[PDB]
């Protein structure tokens, strides 16, 4: 409902008549599908320690 | 400190007193029904269906019909049927249609883009006045232009003067511009809409000049107002180049808004903050005075100013009362009120390293160094011949 | 110290919710416009919206060919016929037209292009200012009365003397030299017509839309009969070129194109002024400045000292000014510089009066507000 | 297609451009358009017949000596020489006589010069 709803929130809709579904969280951002590139950074702090 | 706790007593009361309040008088029994209101409900279901697809309104012809634009390439030649008045409807409002015939159901938008919501942002100013350590003299010529005439129209009106359009900021940063600018702010509880030059620079076709138009058109609506054109030169004299598809854009974002800063004549009752660097070295876009009348030229702090605002940053540390104050400020040389505010942060950082929790005696000397040597080597004066 | 640390946190929570509770309040009532009576309309309305005769999906005839040939704005042609009876001579090329949106079929014939309606919003008519109030004696005010005034006025001293009437003037100052005002002055005066038309808002362009506006435009003034129309900062589109650029573009000489030919050779006109509003006569491009295009060129001129006198006077009256004040003297001290800079100056004096606590402005004030502005534009 | 012999002589074909030097490379390839014709500069012969033109429509003034006009002026196509005629004209509107003379005239070449008209000088 119109409580839940939250402005610039990102939505789901079935068919042609645009009922609500589910809200989604879900944003495609640049940030985001620069870090899947780069995953989990790797290393310890000794390795590169000198 | 007190001052602040009596008040967090008040805040918390206030608060719990209203809510409470709120669910019997928003309703939960209250339940309007009455005939009125059935009214209303009972047609608004039926007419329409939804969705509800948006028209702009083109133009009337007086005989109950309009036409209109749907985003369909055909428009429609469509009839006005019930709710909203023929008189209420002036063209280029923007119009509720029905889905499965065309027809006027009313209004509810008044051109409703996302664009001024994204703009509009008159949330709470981190700054009161006067929490800034800056100097009575340098705000005292914000607040003449701007506070002025909105707390005493008498004056300005007896004069019979008109009311000043606009002020340019620009400084030297670390002068806390930005910071005078949502000290303004607080004063005036005025709609503060903001919007980033930036977003005026795109390859895409025309959109600088929509966007132009846009800001005074906000402006009005939620008067009295001060718009922040936050780095104006990003659209002025400032570059992002002509072979990249520049040699369309620029130019027009331009005179776009150059056009409406001029207008057929000064609003005079929007005020603008126009921030940039400064344009003594850059080229003048700000085309001339009585559409930007003062313009504001931010001291580099001296010796007095950074003792004031050395004052708020010494009351948290402990042990810097034996510590002399005043002869950290004259060793340095005249700088910006940024180093002040930077040596602060690296005096607490660097306690740390010794193994004090806040600052000892000897850590404060000490600061001094790391901080002059690091910002005199960042920013070079001309060396004494 | 820490047990009150904890009336900090408590704050917190409170002043969050309450903002949710906004949409709760503003609760589902739903009611629309249409309030005394007009409610009462919509019992009516509604039979209505079941009937059928509205919509009529919009298309335009492209070629009368003794059923007509229409074209869709979807880009997509039929032939159609006369739907109830609709003559044949109603429909020409380019007239609009409401057919049914599957039976397609004409019911009405509709008023020629949808474009006109867009673009008369833009136009304001006949803006008046009082010339008397028009500060400066510039020679510059003095030949708008020539181009104006005198052909609508009396046309017939033109015949005798077999001159062309003056029909362009373009105007070219630095900003803040009166343009958009003397402009406005002529216009009441004259009593005459007035279209406002702006360049620098033109931007609709699919390749040549901005050139159908302007041909319009410049149509709807010759149907008008004592008219100026006015076409406000055309520095750059319909104004410069943008070819000289490495990828470049020439979206902006379509529009530029189309206005220098309805000018230029053979076209009636009814009375037609042609003003151009350009900041520096450099950005405009060469094509329009040199001439068969606009008749008349001047350069602005700054006001002379006792223009500038006369301007400082106008505000001057507005203001609270001291008596014996020295208007020439203030003047004199001031550059020779636009009326703006001598707004400007009133304006400080003015302020520095009310910051210093007086009523009145004194003499001294306005060599304050003097001494500011020359400073200010030196450094720049 | 006009090339031939039958095809050029029914179908004839001009074309008006300004800057010649932006065009299409495959026009400057072959015979395109089957004559280039460059306007020279005008001549004194040139200024002087073409302000005739321009004042007949005006009141015919004797004074006026077309030779002297001409010698003054330098490169002014037609549509600039109808810009000095109009301004001798429009003086003469002020003045309230039909009559133009010759000195409205000389006058009237320097508001279409880039300099405003008789610029103030401090000899004389
Ligand atoms: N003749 C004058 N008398 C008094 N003030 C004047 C005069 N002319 C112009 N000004 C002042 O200059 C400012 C702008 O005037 P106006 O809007 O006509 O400018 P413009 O030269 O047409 O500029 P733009 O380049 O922005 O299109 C105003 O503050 C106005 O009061
Ligand atoms: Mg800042
Ligand atoms: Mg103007």
């Amino acid at each position: 409902n119109v409580k839940d709803l939250k402005a610039s929130q990102r939505v789901c809709l079935r068919s042609d008549s645009y009922m609500l579904h589910k809200v989604l969280e879900n944003k495609a951002d640049p940030l985001v599908s620069l870090m899947m590139v780069e995953k989990v950074p790797d290393s310890t702090y000794d390795m590169v320690g000198g | 400190t007190r001052c602040k706790l009596k008040l967090l007593r008040m805040e918390r009361i206030k608060d719990h007193l209203l809510l409470e309040e709120e669910f019997v008088s928003n309703s939960e029994i209250l339940k309007p029904f009455e005939k009125k209101q059935e009214e209303e409900k009972k047609q608004l279901e039926e007419i329409r269906g939804n969705p509800l697809s948006i028209g702009t309104l083109e133009e009337i012809i007086d005989d109950d019909h309009a036409i209109v634009t749907s985003p369909t390439m055909p428009d429609y030649y469509v009839s006005i049927l019930s709710f909203v008045d023929k008189e209420l409807l002036e063209p280029g409002c923007s119009v509720l249609l029905h889905h499965k015939t065309m027809s006027i159901v009313g209004v509810l938008q008044d051109d409703a883009d996302p664009m001024v919501s994204v703009m509009k942002m008159d949330k709470s100013p981190t700054e009161s006045y006067s929490d800034i350590g800056g100097l009575e003299s340098q705000i005292q010529e914000i607040k003449e232009s701007v506070e002025l005439p909105l707390t005493h129209p008498e004056l300005y009106e007896e004069m019979g003067i008109k009311p000043p359009k606009g002020v340019i900021l620009y400084g030297a940063p670390g002068t806390g511009k930005t910071l005078l600018a949502k000290a303004v702010a607080n004063q005036t509880s005025a709609t503060f809409l903001r919007i980033v030059g930036s977003e005026l620079i795109q390859k895409y076709l025309g959109d600088g000049p929509r966007l132009c138009r846009q800001i005074f058109k906000v402006a009005g609506e939620n008067a009295p107002s001060i718009v922040f054109i936050d780095e104006i030169d990003a659209i002025g004299t400032k570059r992002y180049d002509s072979n990249s598809g520049g040699e369309r854009e620029i130019q027009r974002t331009m005179l776009e808004l150059l056009n409406q800063l001029d207008g057929f004549d000064d609003r005079g009752d929007v005020k603008v903050i126009m921030a940039t660097n400064k344009i003594e070295t850059l080229d003048p876009a700000l085309i001339r005075p009585g559409r930007i009348d003062r313009k504001i030229l931010f001291e580099n702090p001296d010796l007095s100013t950074k003792k004031k605002i050395l004052g708020i940053h010494t009351s948290k540390m402990n042990l810097s009362e034996d510590v002399n104050l005043e002869t950290l400020v004259t060793t340095k040389d005249d700088l910006s009120g940024a180093d002040i505010q930077a040596m602060c942060t690296e005096a607490g950082l660097l306690a740390l390293r010794e193994r004090r929790m806040q600052v000892t005696a000897e850590d404060f000397k000490q600061a001094k160094e790391r901080v002059m040597k690091n910002k005199v080597e960042e920013n070079l004066e001309g060396l004494y011949l | 110290a820490a047990p009150y640390a904890a009336k900090l946190k408590q704050t917190e929570n409170d002043l969050k919710d309450i903002e949710a509770r906004i949409k709760e309040k503003a609760g589902v009532k739903e009611s629309d416009t249409g309030l005394a009576p007009s409610h009462l309309w919509d019992i009516m309305g509604d039979r209505q919206r079941l009937g059928e005769e509205h919509p009529l999906q919009v298309a335009r005839c492209t070629k009368i060919i003794k059923k007509y040939v229409i074209n869709l704005k979807q880009i997509a042609k039929f032939v159609v016929g006369l739907g109830e009876r609709v003559s044949p001579t109603d429909i020409e090329e380019g007239m609009r037209v409401g057919v049914d949106r599957s039976k397609y079929n004409i019911e009405l014939p509709l008023p020629p292009r949808i474009d006109p309606s867009v673009t008369m919003m833009t136009v304001e008519e006949k803006p008046d200012v009082t010339y008397s109030d028009v500060g400066g004696c510039k020679d510059q005010i003095e030949k708008l009365r020539e181009v104006v005034e005198l052909p609508l006025l009396s046309p017939e001293r033109f015949a005798t003397l077999g001159i062309d009437p003056p029909k362009g003037i373009l105007l070219y100052g630095p900003p803040g030299t009166g343009k958009t005002l003397c402009a406005r002055a002529v216009a009441n005066r004259t009593d005459a017509t007035f279209i406002r038309v702006i360049g620098s808002e033109l931007v609709q362009k699919y390749v040549g839309e901005g050139a159908r506006m302007v041909r319009e435009l410049f149509e709807m003034a010759r149907t008008k009969k004592a008219c100026i129309i006015f076409f406000d900062e055309i520095d750059a589109v319909g104004g410069a070129r943008f070819d000289d650029g490495a990828g470049g573009d020439n979206e902006v000489q379509r529009t530029m194109l189309e206005l220098i030919t309805q000018l230029d050779g053979f076209d009636p006109r009814g009375n037609i002024k042609v003003m151009f509003a350009t900041n520096r006569p450099n950005t405009l491009d060469p094509a329009l400045l040199r001439p068969g295009r606009i008749d008349r060129k001047v350069e602005f001129s700054l006001p002379d000292l006792e223009g500038r006198a006369n301007i400082f006077r106008i505000h001057s009256k507005s203001m609270s000014v001291e008596r014996g004040i020295r208007w020439e003297l203030i003047s004199r001290l001031c550059p020779n510089s636009t009326g703006a800079e001598l707004r400007s100056v009133c304006t400080e004096a003015g302020m520095f009066a009310i910051r210093a606590r007086r009523k009145v402005a004194t003499e001294k004030d306005f060599l304050k507000a003097v001494d500011k502005v020359i400073s200010g534009y030196k450094k720049f | 297609q006009l090339d031939g012999f039958s095809s050029d002589d029914r179908v004839k074909v001009l074309a008006a451009t300004n800057r010649v030097d932006v065009l299409d490379p495959a026009l400057l390839r072959s015979g395109r358009l089957d004559r280039k014709i460059e306007f020279p500069l005008p001549s004194e012969d040139s200024r002087a017949q073409i302000l005739q033109i321009h004042s007949r429509k005006m009141t015919t003034d004797d004074d006026i000596n077309w030779q002297e006009l001409a010698r003054s002026t330098d490169e002014f196509n037609g549509a600039q020489l109808k810009a000095v005629t109009v301004e001798a004209g429009m003086i003469a509107l002020r003045n309230g006589q039909s009559s133009v003379k010759h000195e409205d005239f000389v006058e009237g070449i320097s508001e279409v010069q880039a300099r405003k008209s008789k610029s103030v000088s401090f000899y004389a």
